[PDB]
Order: structure tokens, then sequence, then C-alpha cells
């Protein structure tokens, strides 16, 4: 998952 | 029996926290983190490994670069490929690029990988205590995780089955005086040193496989  | 706590960072097995930036490559950081620790156990030298080599070259093994992948498929690529380049020789740029693997720059190898029994937190504890850092997948899809800062992470909405992020368990421990109370897994993320606790997160341990940390764990065989 990407950091937002 | 197993130690009451383990922290491989204190023994030189773990590189400084990295940052995958805006690319779905946590699986690559989790895999290089586990191979970094196994190569250190084998040779005594800590060498940062190339996530970009995995992003660009492991499509044949079923990874999709910046669109996702799995650590076991990465260890499968390193075995089939015969090697993996250093971070220095094959730098991370966070976008899918042409494969430029160079055998002469390889600094790691593996013969395949070992799987931890799915869902078994005590099997995972034994792997962490006797092998070194272990690649794991987790459910990180929550604002509580994005904004995590300290303490034992416990999110009620966490899944132990539908996981979406690869991370690295570098140890485990407990808060307080009772080694069985408030246990946690020590986890290295790839969102930079600035995220969480110097880039790490304590995830609740022996609390029904919280966030799925023991659902899909594995480590390379060197
Ligand atoms: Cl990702």
């Amino acid at each position: 998952l990407l950091k937002v | 029996d197993l130690p009451k706590s383990v922290d491989w960072r204190k023994k030189g097995y773990v590189t400084p926290v990295k940052n995958q930036k805006q690319c779905g490559s946590s699986w690559a950081f989790s895999a290089t983190g586990a191979l970094e620790g196994q190569m250190f156990r084998k040779t005594g030298k800590l060498v940062s490994l190339s996530e970009q080599n995995l992003v660009d070259c492991s499509r044949p093994q079923g990874n999709q670069g910046c669109n996702g992948g799995f650590m076991a498929r990465a260890f499968q690529y390193v075995k089939e490929n015969g090697g993996l380049d250093s971070e220095e020789s094959y730098p991370y740029v966070a976008v899918d690029e042409i494969c430029k693997y160079r055998p002469e720059n390889s600094v790691a190898q593996d013969t395949g990988f070992t799987v931890v029994a799915p869902g078994k937190e005590k099997a995972l504890m034994k792997a962490v205590a006797t092998v070194g850092p272990i690649s794991v997948a987790m459910d990180a899809g929550h604002s509580s995780f994005q904004f995590y800062k300290s303490g034992i992470y416990f999110e009620p909405d966490c899944s132990s089955k539908n996981l979406d992020h690869g991370v690295l368990v570098v140890g485990y421990g407990f808060e307080g005086a009772n080694s069985q109370n408030s246990k946690y897994w020590l986890v290295k993320n790839s969102w930079g040193p600035e995220w969480g606790s110097n880039g790490y997160v304590k995830i609740a341990k022996d609390k029904n496989n919280h966030c799925g940390i023991a659902t899909a764990a594995s480590y390379p065989n060197v």
C-alpha cells in the first residue's frame, strides 16, 4: 500500500 | 525455549528505513529486507539490496512492478535469476523501468524460500527468533495506520485474511514487566524514517493474528  | 524479546536491528541485520514513495512496491522492500538479513547472517556484511531490480525484472515470476507483487515471487526470481544487485548499483526510482540486472553487481543469492505455517503466530515467533527478519503481509488499509505514531497498533477493522501491504518483522517484545503482557511484533515499514516510529510500527502480538501478520510470512534460503 502507498502512503497517502 | 524462545527469547522473551528479539530485535535484529541491535545485531546489525537491518538496513536504515527506505521509502517506496508512490509505487506499489512494498513487496520488493519486504523481500530485500529479509534477504539483507539472511545475507548478513551468512557473511557478516550488511549490504542494501535493490528493490528496483525486483520491480523491473520479476514480471516472469508473476510480480507486477509498481502495480503490486509478492515476496515469495521475489525470492523465486532471485533463485531463478541466480542473483540480485545492490541498491547502490541498481538505484530505486519508484517507477517501472527496463530490466537492467547485471550479474557482475550481484551481492546476494537464494535457493528458494521457507514458508511459515499460515496463521500461526507462534511459528512466526520461532522463525523470528531463530532465523532473523521475516517478510510478512498485513492489512495496512486504514487511516489509523497511515497516521500511526507510537504504541502498540491495534485496529478493530483489521483483517487477518485480505492483506494489502508487505512489511518486515525484525523482532518482537512486550511492554511492561510481564513478558506475556502487551506483546507486539516489531515491524519495519517502507514509507520512510519519517512515518510512524522512526519508520517502524509495533503491531499487537498473540491477539488472534492481528492485521494478518502471520498469514503469509516467509524468508529466503541462502
Ligand atoms: Cl505496495
